[PDB]
């Protein structure tokens, strides 16, 4: 469970509706990962929102820019 | 998208797999927006020749009549036939006398040809929306009728659709309640007062499930079980909204003071009636004799 | 506010309230 | 003495708020023709609770005073309870109401 | 201001109960309300303004 | 059969409506509410028995030792910390002249009351309690000018020249 | 009462149904010279609730005083009449927490 | 009972899933109710599923088995939902609950020995 590349590629095999949960609990399971924010910043803007998802983006990049 | 999910329920309707009434239901819910949006612009456009038409017709689908059977010319609005059948004899009389006194100006060909192409094209929007709700209602009472007769036959079509699948609407522990949400969009929620109606959107969960439930299997396929559901969840909302005098035989005192009848006495009492002296003194007060 | 416990003096209920001008002037704001 | 049991030992600082925390509850009682004095000894916080006004202390303490009356012998308890408090000599007084055979006389001398 | 007054309208425009009948009071006024006593001398000014005349 | 008789009313009531608002137009001085603007500000306006028992301890304190420069200096605090200045500058007008010769005394006195009495009162100040470096700060401070502070300190030079 | 309730709801059933007697461009005209006659005055409307009044809390005040002069001097009380002087009670204690629920209701409620 | 609800567990075994389910519940880390089980479920915290046989409709519970398919994890069914209530401690019958890990809990190794002897029911 503890895996930032599990987690996302969890979250991008999960249902759109179903991916609000699925990346709740990547971020609860597997907090201040790389991969996880950058799968919930895909998850964000694939939703059209641009303003969650440039946060999110912003907060990957704080986390590890090395990705 | 429109045009390929319309083929699609054509050729759904045309024989008589779960994806395409999900496809048909979001087509639905973004022609909806389409049409408030195309009946806002045709509201906003022929402010100029009718600015009454929108306070007297809040409706859109009857403000959109009212613009394409009248248009630019407001002498339909006497003993016409036409518009006895979108309103009422009163909205028409309403009309009629928004129209005597209108004080707006005329538009032009090409305006009139484009709020009229508008409200054609909002009307066919409709028409195509109710025929993807029809289409989406046959899928939902051909796959899952339970969950269609106790919330809802979109509303059942949507949680299968929404959970992906009516193997996975049984599994999700709100089962047939897709945010669509659908435990509040429940009709038989709907049915219970606005307020219990969101009480009845978590009391739709129980039924919404076992519909769910029993749909998984080939049992139930008449909707005998989501029925009474239905008929259970109507009768908790039913349910939800809307002595001879003591003897005064003679007092008994306590028979044994006890710190707790001396906490009761404490707590309840004349402590403070008693700190109030009621002693009048025999000569006259400085008040006036009814100052009270 | 010295460390004496009887440092700050006990505040009695006074100063009675009332409609009634102790000062005895006519106020004018 | 009543101020006894409500005095509160006050902080001093430059710039920090003063501490006027309650010191004790004990009201300093004494009794020369008894040959010994009473400490109603009780917790600060007890003696003075939050936003606790002067008269909310004095009405406890009249409590607690009429509480050592009772726990003393009729005999034993003051026949005269001179406090020259007189502004809490009258919640004492309705304190010595629970005690109709003692009585309360006012104190012109002060001790 | 057109919150207030449409507040205080609103509130003369209640459900008024009894022992055991209730209804609704579209055209008449709370006495009982604790503005009506400002909205009864408005309306009173406009009654006075409309038969004394603009000039009177 | 019978129809809704109430639709008559709401024609009547929207043909009135409709007649005010057109009228409304001739209203030169018309003028509107914001409620839904005001919600702003009362969300923004968010921020008693204590504060109360507080005063009255200050307020005894201050009757049972008036020539306490602490005390006086803790009322004037309590009484400008809520409330209005009035009381406060009230309290350092008394505590001034019931405790003279006080440095932090003077000092509350010149921060809560306005320049112009604030000049006079470190002029009672210097007068009461001379060669004081902080009460010619204060006034060097409240002055507002470059001559007036150059013969303040001048005048501080000339008191105490052995302040730095 | 029973009566007059009963004649009241069938009055207001009857002007539901007959509609605002108020006559059609008559109101309308009443409006103009009220409008007319206000701007002959010339006088600036009365606006919104402002956040800074000049004496804001004293007609809460005046407003407790009011509601509290009912049954202040009554030597009881009933259950309803025990929960509004709570109430009272309760606004005189905060007056700033009291009039942010006023204007709240104000600008909010409406039923 | 009904023929649904697999793996069915013996009397010692229910009797041990009772004792687990009563010790986790007595030291907060179980959780009540189908919906409860299948949202622990759902969102990765539940060591343990334990649904009941005697459950109407059985076909509720079929979530239960099936989010065993979605996140692996063990699932057994009791022969009687009072049991389980009373178990649970709630006086109303309990078809289904779950017993969820916690950081270090004493009760540990016992939720292991629960999840190893419910895995090999179902064959």
């Amino acid at each position: 469970p503890n895996s930032g590349i599990l987690w996302s590629e969890a979250i991008f095999l999960e249902a759109r509706p179903q991916r609000r949960t699925k990346s709740v609990d990547a971020l609860k399971k597997c907090e201040h990962d790389p991969h996880v924010l950058l799968a919930v910043a895909k998850l964000f803007w694939s939703q059209r929102k641009i303003t969650k998802a440039r946060e999110w983006f912003h907060r990957t990049v704080k986390i590890d820019s090395d990705l | 998208m429109f045009a390929e999910i319309m083929m699609k329920i054509e050729e759904y309707i045309s024989k008589q797999e779960y994806r395409v009434i999900v496809d048909a239901n979001n087509l639905t819910v973004e022609i909806e927006n389409e049409l408030n949006i195309i009946h806002k612009f045709i509201r906003d456009k022929y402010s100029k020749r009718f600015p009454e038409l929108e306070s007297l017709v809040p409706n859109a689908l009857d403000y959109i009549r009212t613009v394409k059977e009248l248009g630019n010319s407001l002498d339909k609005c006497k003993n016409n036939e036409n518009l006895q059948q979108i309103l009422t004899n009163a909205t028409i009389m309403v009309v009629s006398v928004t129209a005597s006194t209108t004080q707006g100006q005329q538009l032009s060909e090409e305006e009139l040809e484009r709020l009229e192409e508008a409200c054609d094209m909002a009307l066919e929007l409709n028409a195509s929306k109710h025929r993807i709700y029809e289409y989406v209602e046959s899928r939902m009472s051909f796959i899952a009728p339970n969950l269609s007769i106790i919330i809802g036959a979109s509303t059942a079509a949507k949680i299968m659709g929404v959970a992906g699948g009516l193997t996975n609407l049984s599994k999700m522990p709100a089962c047939n309640i897709m945010l669509l949400g659908y435990i509040y969009h429940s009709d038989i929620v709907q049915s219970l007062p606005p307020d219990l109606r969101r009480k009845a959107a978590r009391l739709v969960a129980a039924k919404c499930t076992l519909a769910a439930r029993v749909d998984s299997f080939h049992e139930s396929t008449e909707g005998k079980v989501g029925y009474e559901l239905k008929d259970e969840i109507e009768r908790k909302f039913d349910k939800w909204q809307e002595k001879p005098l003591p003897a005064p035989l003679d007092g008994q005192r306590k028979k044994r003071g006890g710190r707790r009848y001396r906490k009761m006495k404490e707590r309840l009492g004349l402590t403070e009636i008693r700190k109030q002296a009621n002693r009048m003194s025999f000569g006259e007060i400085e008040e006036d004799a009814y100052q009270e | 506010i010295d460390e004496t416990y009887g440092v700050n003096v006990q505040f009695e209920s006074d100063e009675e309230e009332g409609d009634e001008d102790v000062y005895g002037e006519v106020r004018e704001e | 003495d009543d101020t006894n049991v409500y005095r509160v030992t006050i902080h001093k600082t430059f710039e920090g708020n003063l501490t006027t925390k309650p010191i004790n509850g004990a009201i300093f009682i004494f009794n020369p023709r008894t040959g010994q004095l009473f400490l109603k000894i009780i917790h600060t916080s007890v003696w003075a609770g939050q936003k606790r006004l002067g008269q909310l202390a004095k009405w406890k303490t009249a409590e607690e005073v009429a509480a050592l009356i009772r726990s003393l012998p009729v005999e034993e308890q003051p026949k005269q309870i001179i406090v020259t408090r007189k502004g809490m000599l009258d919640p004492l007084e309705v304190h010595l109401l629970d005690f109709p055979n003692i009585v309360i006389k006012g104190s012109e001398l002060q001790l | 201001d057109h919150n207030i007054a449409d507040y205080m309208t609103a509130k003369n425009n209640v459900v008024i109960n009894y022992k055991d009948m209730n209804h609704t009071n579209s055209y008449g006024i709370i006495r009982g309300l604790q503005f009506a006593s400002f909205i009864v001398q408005y309306y009173g000014l406009v009654m006075d303004l409309l038969v004394l005349g603009l000039h009177r | 059969g019978e129809l809704d008789m109430r639709k008559i009313g709401q024609a009547r009531n929207t043909l009135m409506d409709m007649r005010l608002s057109q009228v409304s137009d001739s209203v030169s001085g018309q003028t509107v509410v914001d409620p839904k603007g005001y919600l702003t500000d009362l969300n923004s306006m968010i921020p008693i028995n204590d504060i109360k028992k507080a005063r009255l301890l200050l307020k005894s304190v201050r009757e049972t030792n008036p020539h306490h420069p602490p005390a006086w200096i803790a009322s004037a605090r309590l009484e400008e910390v809520t409330g209005k200045l009035q009381v406060a500058r009230n309290l350092i007008m008394k505590g001034t002249e019931m405790c003279p010769k006080s440095e932090d005394v003077w000092l509350e006195a010149a921060r809560l009351q306005p320049g112009d009495t604030a000049k006079a009162v470190v002029a009672q100040a210097v007068r009461h309690l001379p060669q004081s470096v902080r009460i010619y700060i204060r006034a060097a401070e409240l002055e507002t000018d470059i001559r007036a502070k150059k013969r303040v300190l001048r005048k501080a030079l000339e008191h105490v020249p052995n302040s730095v | 009462t029973r009566l007059y309730l009963k004649a009241e709801q069938e009055r207001q059933h009857n002007y539901l149904k007959d509609g605002p007697y108020i006559t059609a461009e008559e109101a309308v005209a009443v409006y103009t010279t009220t409008v007319h006659w206000l701007e002959s005055r010339r006088f600036s409307p009365i606006p919104f609730p402002p956040l800074s009044y000049k004496h804001d809390t004293k007609l809460l005040i005046l407003a407790l005083e009011r509601l509290k002069e009912a049954y202040s001097v009554k030597s009881r009380l009933n259950q309803s009449q025990r929960e509004e002087l709570g109430l009272i009670e309760q606004a005189y204690d905060n007056p700033h927490e009291a009039l942010s629920r006023i204007k709240r209701h104000l600008l909010t409620q409406r039923a | 009972v009904n023929p649904k609800a697999y793996p069915l567990a013996d009397a010692h075994l229910t009797k041990k899933l009772l004792d687990l389910v009563q010790q986790s519940c007595n030291y907060k880390q179980l959780r009540k109710g189908a919906n409860e089980a299948t949202k622990t479920l759902n969102r990765g915290i539940s060591e343990f599923i334990v649904m009941a046989a005697d459950a109407e409709p059985l076909e509720i519970i079929l979530h239960l088995p099936l989010l065993c398919e979605d996140k692996n994890v063990p699932y057994v069914f009791v022969r009687s939902k009072q049991a389980l209530g009373r178990a649970c401690g709630v006086s109303r019958p309990v078809i289904a609950c779950s017993v969820t890990i916690k950081e270090g809990s004493q009760l540990k190794q016992q939720i292991q020995s629960i999840q190893q002897s419910i895995e090999r029911l179902l064959v």
